C-alpha cells in the first residue's frame, strides 16, 4: 500500500515485477519525508540557484510577433546549466538517493541528454553513475558519450533489440531489479511506475512557479496559455503544475507528429496511441494491434519515449489540458525563425512547442494573446542535424 | 478442471517433486516448438510453463530475450500461440499448462477476454510477470471467473503482508522466486513454511534452477517442485542448426531433472 | 583631441590612419553621453538580465579543493546566453551603434566565438552584420559558421595572409576605413585604439561588480585574489575593474604559455613580448626583432590575439596586477578536473585561469585563500579538441 | 638638403605637376626592384615614394598587400631596404625620395634612430601611415632633428582644425587623400585652397590615381602633382615572368603619366 495515490484517474499504477515493489514504496516514503524536510528543501534550492543558475530568465520576444497581437515570452531553461531543464530533477533525485543512503545511480539515455544530466549531477554529488546507451548511439553520440565519461560516468553499451529507448529502459530496469539495495534508478521523465510521475513533477515544478511570478511582475496578469513539448512529459508537467488550478490559463502539450500523423511515423501516443500497460504504468502508448510495444518517431531524438506521463493522459481526459502535434518540418521552421529573429538557438524538442505557439499567432493574427513557451533546452546539440537536413534541400 | 490439484495429489502419493520446463512458444519455429514440447512431456515434464513472445521481456535475461526474438523472427503472434496451445491440450489431456505473460498482452483486447480464450484452449494457469499483487484484482477476478488459476510470485524480499496475500489470492501453484534480478541460467525455508502455514498453493521454485541436484534440493526444502527455463532454452539455442540433436539433448536434460525429483 | 585619456601610462593611444580619427572621436563622444544616460543604462541592464541571463551564479567548488585550505568560487559566465562572457559587451556596443545611428556592424573572428556573439546581438537588435573569418576556419569552424548564418549574419572569407587573427583584424579595419559612416566596428576585446579598451571594460565590468556583491554575501569578505585568463583582456578587465581600488585583492591575469615559454610557441606578449605599435595602440606584442608582427600560439584558439589590452600592460607596470602563464597541458588537466569533480565543462580559455588557481592551491595546500576564478565560458565547443588530443595519447 | 623645395622650384618654373610613382622596395626581388626604380626615374618620375615591406599593411589594398608578400618571399628586410636606398641615392643625387612606413617599423629600434638612418642614406621624407597628427609629436620631432620632412595625410573628411595642424607640422609635401578606404587602383578644391592659405607644403594627390587624365586634373585643381602606386604595382604583377616586358610596360605608363603633368 502507498502514502500517495498512484493513479491519476485510471492512468498510472505500479506495474512492475513484485520484486521491485519495496524499492518503489521505499522511494515513495523517502520523497514524502524529503518534501516536508526544510533542510532538504534548502539544500535543493541552493544547488538550483548557485549551481544550476536558477531562476532562469523569462524573455520577451521582440521581433517574432511583429505585426500580430500575440505577446510571447520564453521561459529560458536553455540557460540552465547543462543546456536543458532535465538538470532540475536529476539534482533532486540525486539528493533523494543520498537521502536514502544509495551510492550508485542507474540511468539510461538515447540522444544522451538525460545521460549527461545524470552524469553531471552524480559527478557533483559523489555518486557512481552507470548509463545504458544503445551500441549505435555510442557510435553517433560520441560527443555525448565523451561528456559522460569526462564526468566519471560508466557508459554501458546495449545490443538487445534495436537499442531504442524501449530496450535502454528495459536494460536499466533489469539491472535495478538486481541492485536496488544500493542503486537508485534515475528515471528520466514524468512517466514509469509510481512514485516517479509525482516526484519528477515536483522536482520540475519551479519552472511554472517562476514563470507565474515572472509573468505577473512583467505583465500584471497570468498568461492565456503556457505551451510545452511533450516527449515523456517532465518539462511540460513542470511548467503546468502551478497553473492547474488557475482555470483561465490554457495548458497545451505538444507531441511530435514526425513525418505526419497519417503516415504512422510520429511520436504522439497521447492523442493517437492506445492505453496499454508497460514502462510500469497504464498509459497511452504506441503499440501494435497485437499489443507489441512500438517506437515513437521524431526528428528530435529527445521526444521519442513511446508512451507519455499518466498525469498528462489524465489532464487530457478531463479536459483541463489540450494536446496537439507538430511535425518535423514545422519544428525546423520554428528553429530557424528563433535563431534569425531573437539570436537564440532552441533545442529541436523545444522548437515543437515554439512552432505550435507560432501557429496560434499566425492563424489568428489579431487575436490578443499572452503566450509562454517553455524553451526546454538550447539547440547547439542539434546544429549538425539541422545543417545536414538543410544541406540535403 | 483441477489439473494442478490432481497432479499434486498424484505426485504426493509417490513422493516426487514436480519438474516443470519453461520454453518460449514458437521458438525456434512453430513445428519445432511443437516437437520440443512433445519431447519435454515425453521426457517426463510433469507440467508446462509457456512463454508468449512479447516485445519487451523486462523480467527476462538474455537467453530468453533471444528466445523471444527467434519466435518473432519466425513470425509468431499471440493468436498462433493460442492455436498451438489448443493443439497441445488435444494431444495431452491431463498435463497442467501455465502461461508466463507480460501485462500488455493480457490487457490488450480485454482482460476478461484474454482469460476466456485461455479457458477455451485448456490452459490451467497464468502468471503475469509485471502485475504485482497490489495491482492484481482485475486479473485475478477474471482468471477465477474462467476457472484459470492466477499465479503470483513470492520474491526473496517478501514481508508477512505479502505472504498472506499470495496465499489468499493464488491458486494452483505458488511461484517461488529463487533470487533478485531476472531469469537467467547464469545466476527459503521460512517462506516455504509460512506459505504452508497460510495454506498457499503448493510452491514451485524458479529462476536460476539449472541442474539436477538443485531440483532435489528444492523438493527437500519443501517446495513441491521446480521450474527451469534458461537451461532448457540454452539447449535449443546451441543446437539450432541440428534439430534431431536438439530433441535428444532436451530429452536427456529433462529425464535427469525429472529423475532428480524422486 | 579627446574627452577621456587614451593612455594608461605609456600604453594605448590611437595609432590609426588619420581617416579613422573622426569615427573614433565620434565613438568616444557617444559612449560618454550613453554612460550618463539613464535610459541607456536601463536598457542595457534589461537586456543583460531578461535576455542574457544575468546575474550569473557565483558557484562554490565543493569537491576540487578537498583537502586544502583554498576555498574556490567560479563566476559563471559559462551560463550567460551564448556560453561566454563576450555576450555582455556586444550587447552594449550594439546599443551604442544604434545610439549613433549606425545600422551595420563589422566584426572579425578566428575560432568564431566573437563572430557568434556579434551575430546574436545583431539578430536581436535589427543590425546587419558582416563577419570576416579565415577561409580555412570556415572549413573547420563550420559549426560556428552555420550558427552565424542561421543568425542572419554575412560571413566573409579572407585569403590575405594566413587568415590569422592579425589579417582578420586588418581586413575588418580596411572595410571600416571605407564604411565608417554607416558601419560600427564591433572590436572583440579590450584592446585596439581608444576608446575601445575603455568601452569594452565598462561593458564587461558587471562581472566584477556582481562577484564582489556575491562574494560579500556568501563569505562576508573580499577574495584574496580574482583570477582570469587573458587573450585580448576583456573578461579579465571585466572581472578586475571593480576591485582595482580594493588594494588587498590580488588581480591575476593568465596568458597562454602554449607549448611553453622556452619554445617560442606561446601567446604571452604581456610578459614575454616587446612594446610595439599595431592594432591601433602601443602595447606589448609578439613581433620579430625586425618589427614584423607575429602569431600567438595556444591550444585555445580563443587566446590567440598577439597583443594585449593597454590597461593590462599598465596595471602590470605599476604592480597593481600580476600576469602569469599556463601551458596547454596544464590547461587540459584543469579542464578534465573540473568536469569530473564538479560536473562543469569549462571553455579551454577559462581552463587556463582555473589551472593557475589549482596550482596556487596545490603548491601551498595549507595556505588559507579565498580565490575567484572567472569561468569566462563553457567548453562544449572544445569537446572534439580535447577528445582528439586525448585520442592521440 | 632641400630636395623637395628645389624640385618644386624647378617644376614651377616650367609649369609642370610632379609625377610620383609608389612601389614596394624589393618587389619582386632586390635586383629587379633596383632596375624597376631606375626605369621609373629614367621614364620621368620627378620623385619616388617607396614602401618598406611590413607584415600588416592595414592601410593597403590587395595589389600592394601582394607586393608586400612578394617582397617577403624574396626575403627583403628593413635592413636590405636601407642598403637599396643608399644605392638609389648614390645613383640619383637630386631626386627626392620618400618612404611610406607603418609605425611599428619606425618605432621598433628607436624612433630617433630610424630617422638618423634615413638621413645617412639620403631619404628626404617619411610618411607613417598609422600615426595620425594627434600622435605624431615624437615622430615629427625626430624627423626635423635629422632634416627629414614628416609627411601628413590630409583626408577627405578633414575639418579646419586638422588643416591647420597639417600645414604647421608637415614639410616637403602634403599628402592629399583622394578618398576613404585603402590604397587600390580599383577605387578637393577647398582643401587645396585652405592648405595654400595656411601655407602647407605643396600637395600631392594620391589613392586611386591610375590614368593620365587624372594627373592633369590634379594639377588643375591646384595639387602640385600626383602619386600613383597600385597602377604601377599592377604592371609589375602582370609581367612577373617576363622582366624585359615589365620594364617596357613601366617605361610607357610613366612617360604617359609624366607627359600628362605638363
Ligand atoms: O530458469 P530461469 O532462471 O530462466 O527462470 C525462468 C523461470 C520461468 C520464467 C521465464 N520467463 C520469466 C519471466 C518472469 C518470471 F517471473 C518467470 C519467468
Ligand atoms: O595608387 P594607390 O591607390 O595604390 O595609392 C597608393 C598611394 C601610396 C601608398 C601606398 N601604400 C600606402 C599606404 C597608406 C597610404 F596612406 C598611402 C600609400
Ligand atoms: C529531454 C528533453 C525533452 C523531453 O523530455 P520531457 O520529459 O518530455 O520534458 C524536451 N526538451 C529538451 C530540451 C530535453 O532535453
Ligand atoms: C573570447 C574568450 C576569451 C578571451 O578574450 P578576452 O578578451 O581575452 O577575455 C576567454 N574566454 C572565453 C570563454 C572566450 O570566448
Ligand atoms: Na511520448
Ligand atoms: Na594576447
Amino acid at each position: 500500500t502507498t502514502l500517495l495515490n498512484p493513479y491519476f484517474g485510471e492512468f498510472g499504477g505500479m506495474y512492475v515485477p513484485q520484486i521491485l515493489m519495496p524499492a518503489l514504496n521505499q522511494l515513495e516514503e523517502a520523497f514524502v519525508s524529503a518534501q516536508k524536510d526544510p533542510e532538504f528543501q534548502a539544500q535543493f534550492a541552493d544547488l538550483l540557484k548557485n549551481y544550476a543558475g536558477r531562476p532562469t530568465a523569462l524573455t520577451k520576444c521582440q521581433n517574432i510577433t511583429a505585426g500580430t497581437r500575440t505577446t510571447l515570452y520564453l521561459k529560458r531553461e536553455d540557460l540552465l546549466h547543462g543546456g536543458a531543464h532535465k538538470t532540475n530533477q536529476v539534482l533532486g533525485q540525486a539528493l533523494l538517493a543520498k537521502r536514502m543512503g544509495k551510492s550508485e545511480i542507474i540511468a539510461e539515455t538515447g540522444a544522451g541528454q538525460h545521460g549527461v544530466a545524470s552524469a553531471l549531477a552524480s559527478a557533483l554529488l559523489g555518486l557512481k553513475c552507470r548509463i545504458y546507451m544503445g551500441a549505435k548511439d555510442v557510435e553517433r553520440q560520441s560527443p555525448n558519450v565523451f561528456r559522460m565519461r569526462l564526468m566519471g560516468a560508466e557508459v554501458i553499451p546495449v545490443h538487445s533489440g534495436s537499442a531504442t529507448l524501449k530496450d535502454l529502459w528495459n536494460e536499466a530496469l533489469r539491472d535495478w531489479s538486481g541492485s536496488y539495495e544500493t542503486a537508485h534508478y534515475m528515471l528520466g521523465t514524468a512517466a514509469g511506475p509510481h512514485p516517479y510521475p509525482t516526484i519528477v513533477r515536483e522536482f520540475q515544478r519551479m519552472i511554472g512557479e517562476e514563470t507565474k511570478a515572472q509573468i505577473l511582475d512583467k505583465e500584471g496578469r497570468l498568461p492565456d496559455a503556457v505551451i510545452a513539448c511533450v516527449g515523456g512529459g517532465s518539462n511540460a508537467i513542470g511548467m503546468f503544475a502551478d497553473f492547474i488550478n488557475d482555470t483561465s490559463v490554457g495548458l497545451i502539450g505538444v507531441e511530435p507528429g514526425g513525418h505526419g500523423i497519417e503516415t504512422g511515423e510520429h511520436g504522439a501516443p497521447l492523442k493517437h496511441g492506445r492505453v496499454g500497460i508497460y514502462f510500469g504504468m497504464k498509459a497511452p502508448m504506441m503499440q501494435t494491434a497485437d499489443g507489441q510495444i512500438e517506437e515513437s518517431y521524431s526528428i528530435s531524438a529527445g521526444l521519442d519515449f513511446p508512451s507519455v506521463g499518466p498525469q498528462h493522459a489524465y489532464l487530457n481526459s478531463i479536459g483541463r489540458a489540450d494536446y496537439v502535434s507538430i511535425t518535423d518540418d514545422e519544428a525546423l521552421e520554428a528553429f530557424k525563425t528563433l535563431c534569425r529573429h531573437e539570436g537564440i538557438i532552441p533545442a529541436l524538442e523545444s522548437s515543437h512547442a515554439l512552432a505550435h505557439a507560432l501557429k496560434m499567432m499566425r492563424e489568428q493574427p489579431e487575436k490578443e494573446q499572452l503566450l509562454v513557451v517553455n524553451l526546454s533546452g538550447r539547440g547547439d546539440k542539434d546544429i549538425f542535424t539541422v545543417h545536414d537536413i538543410l544541406k540535403a534541400r | 478442471m483441477e489439473r494442478y490439484e490432481n497432479l499434486f495429489a498424484q505426485l504426493n502419493d509417490r513422493r516426487e517433486g514436480a519438474f516443470v520446463p519453461f520454453v518460449t512458444l514458437g521458438d525456434p519455429g512453430i513445428e519445432q516448438s511443437l516437437k520440443i514440447i512433445d519431447t519435454l512431456i515425453d521426457a517426463g515434464a510433469d507440467a508446462l510453463e509457456l512463454g508468449v513472445p512479447f516485445s519487451d521481456p523486462l523480467a527476462d535475461g538474455p537467453t530468453i530475450q533471444n528466445a523471444n526474438l527467434r519466435a518473432f523472427a519466425a513470425g509468431v503472434t499471440p493468436a498462433q500461440c493460442f492455436e498451438m496451445l489448443a493443439l497441445i491440450r488435444e494431444k495431452h489431456p491431463t498435463i497442467p499448462i501455465g502461461l508466463l505473460m507480460y501485462a500488455n498482452l493480457v490487457f490488450n483486447n480485454g482482460i476478461d477476454a484474454f482469460y476466456a480464450r485461455c479457458e477455451q484452449v485448456g490452459v490451467d494457469s497464468v502468471l503475469v510477470a509485471d502485475v504485482p499483487v497490489e495491482e492484481s484484482a482485475p486479473f485475478r477476478q477474471a482468471a477465477l471467473r474462467h476457472n484459470i488459476a492466477p499465479i503470483f510470485i513470492c520474491p526473496p524480499n517478501a514481508d508477512d503482508d505479502l505472504l498472506r496475500q499470495v496465499a489468499s489470492y493464488g491458486r494452483g501453484y505458488t511461484y517461488l522466486l529463487s533470487r533478485s534480478g531476472v531469469t537467467g541460467a547464469e545466476n527459503l525455508h521460512h517462506l516455504i513454511e509460512k506459505l504452508k502455514e497460510y495454506h498457499a498453493a503448493p510452491a514451485l521454485q524458479g529462476f536460476g534452477i539449472s541442474s539436477p541436484e538443485q531440483v532435489s534440493a528444492a523438493v527437500r526444502a519443501g517446495a513441491a517442485g521446480a521450474i527451469s527455463g534458461s537451461a532448457i532454452v540454452k539447449i535449443i539455442e546451441k543446437n539450432l542448426a541440428s534439430p534431431k540433436q536438439m530433441l535428444a539433448e532436451l530429452r536427456s536434460f529433462v529425464s535427469a531433472m525429472k529423475a532428480a525429483s524422486r
